[PDB]
Order: C-alpha cells, then sequence, then structure tokens
C-alpha cells in the first residue's frame, strides 16, 4: 500500500505542477517550484512504500522525471537518487527485470523495463558525470549497498547497470576511501558473482518475445570490465575464477559463428538473402569478441585469434 | 607487474576447472 487510485491522482497532481510551471517558464514568468517538489512526497514516510517509489511503478510517472529535473537543484535531485537507491528492491522495475522475480516476463513488462532504463539512466549519467563530488558517489553506493541485497539487484538488467554506472563514475573521480567502499561491494558479490548471467530459459523467453537468435550481453560485461578495473590482483583473481565458464561458453558461441561464416562464404552462388544472413553472422561474431575483450583487455588480457593471450 | 599479474590471470583461466 498505497492505493492504487491515491498514486494514480498524485502523478496527475505532479502533471499538473509541471505544466504551470512550463507554462510560466515559457511566458517567460517568475516560476516556483515548492508546490512540484510537495506534489513528489520525497519527504514523507507515512506509508509502507514510499508514494514516490510508487509512482516509478507507472510509466506516465517514469515519462514526466526529466521534466521535473528541469525545475530541481542540487540538493533535491540528490534526494530523489538517494530515495531511489534506499528503496531500489522494493521497486517493482527491479522486480520486473529480475530473472528471479520474473521468470517469463511479457512484452509488455519488458517494454516498461526498457522505457525506464532509457529515461532514468540517463538522468542519473547526467547527474553524476556534471556534477557531483566523491563523498556524493561514495553516499550513494553505501545507501544502495546497505539497504539492498546487492546479488539479487546484480539479477535484474537495471540494477547491474545502475551499479555499472556507481563504479565507473567513482573509478573517474580518483586521479583510498573508494577502496575500502568497492571491497564492501566485492563483499556482497563474492561467490555470487555467476548469478549475474541469467539461466537460458529465460533468454531463450526474452528472444522468443522480441523474435532475435542472440542475447545482447554487453551490460554484463560492461559491469564485470568495470569491476575487474577496479579491483585488485586478488579481486581479479576471484572474478576470473567465478565467470570461467561464462568466458569459455562465450568463446564456444564465437568459434560456433565463425564456422557457420566460412562455410556459407565458400558457397559460389550468393543471392541478397544470403548476404544479409553472413552480414548477420559476422556481426553478431564481432559483438561476442568486442563485448568479451572490453571485460579481458582491463586485466591486460585478449581473446585473439582463436584463444586468450596477454595483451602486447 | 602488469606483466606478472596478466600471467597469473591467464593461468588461472587457463586451469579446466
Ligand atoms: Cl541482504
Ligand atoms: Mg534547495
Amino acid at each position: 500500500s498505497g492505493g492504487k487510485k491515491f498514486i494514480l491522482e498524485l502523478i496527475e497532481t505532479v502533471y499538473e505542477e509541471i505544466l504551470d510551471l512550463e507554462a510560466n517558464l515559457r511566458n517567460g514568468q517568475q516560476t516556483d517550484s515548492t508546490a512540484m517538489w510537495e506534489a513528489l512526497h520525497i519527504d514523507d514516510s507515512s506509508y509502507d512504500v514510499n508514494p514516490f517509489i510508487s509512482m516509478l511503478s507507472f510509466d506516465k510517472g517514469i515519462k514526466i522525471m526529466p521534466r521535473i529535473f528541469n525545475f530541481l537543484d542540487k540538493q533535491q535531485k540528490l534526494k530523489i537518487l538517494q530515495k531511489i537507491f534506499n528503496e531500489l528492491s522494493h521497486l517493482q522495475i527491479i522486480i520486473l527485470s529480475s530473472y528471479k522475480t520474473t521468470p517469463k516476463p511479457t512484452l509488455t513488462q519488458l517494454k516498461k523495463v526498457d522505457l525506464f532504463q532509457m529515461i532514468i539512466l540517463k538522468i542519473i549519467v547526467s547527474f553524476l558525470s556534471n556534477n557531483s563530488n566523491f563523498i556524493e558517489i561514495m553516499g550513494l553506493l553505501l545507501q544502495l549497498i546497505r539497504n539492498n541485497n546487492v546479488s539479487f539487484l546484480t539479477t535484474s538488467k537495471i540494477g547491474l547497470n545502475l551499479i555499472t554506472i556507481l563504479i565507473s563514475r567513482a573509478a573517474l573521480i580518483k586521479q583510498s576511501t573508494w577502496n575500502e567502499i568497492y571491497d564492501k561491494l566485492f563483499t556482497s558479490l563474492e561467490s555470487k558473482i555467476q548469478l549475474i548471467f541469467p539461466p537460458r530459459e529465460y533468454n531463450d523467453h526474452i528472444m522468443r518475445l522480441q523474435n532475435d537468435k542472440f542475447m545482447d550481453e554487453a551490460y554484463i560485461w560492461a559491469f564485470l570490465a568495470s569491476l575487474a578495473a577496479s579491483g585488485k590482483l586478488n579481486h581479479q583473481r576471484i572474478i576470473i575464477d567465478e565467470v570461467r565458464d561464462e568466458i569459455f561458453a562465450t568463446i564456444n558461441e564465437a568459434e560456433t559463428l565463425q564456422k557457420k561464416e566460412k562455410e556459407l562464404s565458400v558457397l559460389p552462388q550468393r543471392s541478397q538473402e544470403l548476404d544479409t544472413e553472413l552480414k548477420s553472422i559476422i556481426y553478431n561474431k564481432e559483438k561476442l569478441y568486442q563485448d568479451l575483450n572490453l571485460f579481458l583487455n582491463v586485466m591486460g588480457l585478449v581473446y585473439r585469434d582463436g584463444e586468450i593471450s596477454e595483451l602486447k | 607487474t602488469a606483466h606478472s599479474n596478466s600471467q597469473a590471470l591467464l593461468d588461472l583461466l587457463k586451469k579446466p576447472t
């Protein structure tokens, strides 16, 4: 709770407040975002689940987020990011994007996940890059690690992608407290790193719904590239040991595509449809090499031409 | 070194299990 009607009436209020601010601004009139900020209920603990968190369950709530950020200051935006991180596991979008809680998502559920990802992660990237200081990024990570089961978040594409954004920004911000925060994150992941890879039945289900024969796992390798990057030799050792089977599953998949390419390219007669198939195979074969190499290169390793070796 | 670390990681990765 809730309830459903109350949250929908709250979104309508947010829409009304934003439209008044937008109208005032356009006409070059003085804007006051107090009524709008109060309509959000960020500083509200009167319910089991925070009303703003509940607003994010609805696509209409998600779509107005960039417009809300146009009328907020630095601290207000940070309060929003902190409420999101603090209650990540109680966000229905995380429950929908997790292969554990939602093993069979509907196409509608997948569209909601994708809408949320391109809107909410764009907002977070824009705020953290320009501009947020060390203490604030460290604070968001600690909020995420202390108020959530981190391994459950890594089973969700949004959860994993939110963690990658935070690690990658922290890695850029220092040219020693991060070293302690990173190890707290590593602690919560150790012996569960393989669980970031969804089971085959989940991937087969996502593929049927989108009519595709290849799963995009670039985000999984980007998370791993980031984690290995900020880790010491002992962390990299654990990562390699835990994801070893996934590295060899990706290589087998790429080598299967490499052989399909060679067998079809030798065919004397070639139509535009065989041309399309070969380009599709070449594209997917090269994508697997690139995704795995984003991770391996970080540890000075490279997959070429048929094996893994030290990067020159 | 970065070389010795990379070699340790390669050797670990190349183990069957
Ligand atoms: Cl927990
Ligand atoms: Mg203020």
